[PDB]
């Protein structure tokens, strides 16, 4: 079963926690941190804020993105895979070329 | 350990195994050692929880000492 | 007696606590938790805010549900059935196919 | 003296404290809760909030409602009755048929 | 001196504390607590908010009110008569007949 | 140096802290406490909120005002004179006549 | 290098910790304590909260002017000089002549 | 790979750790702190609030800003290299000539 989101709502997956390589060809060992970057699966409508209409996200299906780990962000799972559900104010940025 | 978690993965392939497995932890506790109890119980697997012998630097140099004789991994 | 939820409220029933096969064939013992999915019974008119009219809800009566168990949802008792009752708001994403 | 609720406000009395039959023929002992269903007597003309007029409320007098016990739920004395006072945003639901 | 409250505000003179006879035909004794209950003295303009002029309050000069005893309540000397200043917001209910 | 308040902002003097006569011929030591009244020296233009314009003040330089004094209740000294800067919004009332 | 604040922000320096003199002719000594009045150096474009345009600040580059030293207060060196960064919402007066 | 912010996000690179010369010719050794100095790399399209479009931000691409290091700030690693982002808010003034 695929997701669907509800509006304003974005579902990403995490990507390698700590890629052991940090600092060059040094192999960090974990040192107790998670990633903070994901790849975007779904995307719901848009903010219903303010009434007019809904606003399309500035997100596409499939966009290399970064963001804040905060309270907002929770987890799930879907077909046994490890994803999260948070809104577009939660993500900051995409990783473009 | 404690959590039922971090023995998915492995426990899971021992399901689809066939054979029994033996854990032989620091300790096993909480609902991990609660769950394992229910897992055998219903014949989804077979697993036992002992203790490692030994206490201190001895217990790492002896349960080393077991791995050698099993061909596995202290982990 | 079938209830009416009043405008952004959405009237959901829980699935179940921690459906025992979790990671596989492995028979996840009750480890402290609760479900976080649902189906819809009953669905109100929608929000009010803003003033303009009241704008419809984004979900039809029996769709199946992720929600977050935060504050705002409440618990209650209707003809011995355990039901749920929380806004829009609180409701995170819809399982489709 | 019937009373005349400010806008928005909502007068209602409590039902039954935990009617004794829940579960079947079980006759549950005050297991130290209270009821959360109640009565309209008497509604405000509704939210002044948005400048706009004022919206009419979606209670009527006389309807049977589930409400949440919130802090903005307060008790008062008429003819001595015991009475509740609160806002429409405290009601939950309405139990028709 | 007469007072003039300042748009929004209500000035209200409390009234009997705990009238003794709660129950029936019972004198209750002072058992720590206060009246809720108020006349209207004299009311402001309205409320500001939202710009566009200032709507008037819906209480006139002399009602029997229902107000709750909140933050926002302060009390007052004026000819040495205990009085009370609060917003229309304070103000719950009044009573008719 | 005359001081100019910086709109939305009023400036007043204290009167007399507990005017040894309350309750009528008794001189009420100081109980520790302070005083509520205060007379207007300077207004500034009005709230800018809303965008549309500036609305002015409903209080004219010289009125005998009643204020809380709240957190927003600032202390100054000019000229070797005791004053205090506020919002309209800490003011409650006026004593006319 | 001049500074150039953005937008709502006006840039201040502090003047004198307690001018010895306080009472009149007493010398005040350091007694913990600091200064609330300060001079205007910089001033942004304005506000832009509600949409529309941006409106200018009510104070012009040179200004003599009573600030509230809150939390929103901030300090920084430049060229060596002590200054400060605030908005005009903490800002409270002017002194002229 | 370069970043691409998302709308009134900032990406921004700290400069020097207290440039050992404050104060004149002497070498302030690190004395425990920070630098809130830093160069604009990255710039989103702008705040969405208030429906109406999307206004622009009024910092390009390159600016020596003066920032506040609250909360809202983050920290992050691109192509091992130490950038920081945060909103326009979080931006106090720029560094001209």
């Amino acid at each position: 079963m695929n997701i669907r989101p509800l509006h304003d709502r974005v579902i990403v997956k995490r990507k390698e926690v700590e890629t052991k390589s940090a600092g060059g060809i040094v192999l960090t060992g974990s040192a107790a941190a998670k990633s903070t970057r994901g790849e975007v699966l779904a995307v719901g409508n848009g903010r219903i804020l303010e009434n007019g209409e809904v606003k399309p996200l500035d997100v596409k299906v499939g966009d290399i993105v970064i963001f804040n780990d905060g309270y907002g962000v929770k987890s799930e799972k879907i077909d046994n895979e490890e994803v999260l559900i948070m809104s577009e104010s939660d993500i900051l940025a995409i990783v473009e070329a | 350990i404690s959590n039922i978690r971090e023995m998915l993965p492995v426990l899971e392939a021992v399901a689809k195994a066939g054979k029994p497995l033996l854990i032989i932890a620091e300790d096993v506790e909480g609902e991990a050692l609660a769950t394992l109890v229910v897992n055998t119980m219903r014949g989804i697997v077979k697993v036992a929880a002992v203790k490692a012998p030994g206490f201190g630097d001895r217990r790492k140099a002896m349960l080393q000492d077991i791995a050698t004789l099993t061909g596995g991994t202290v982990i």
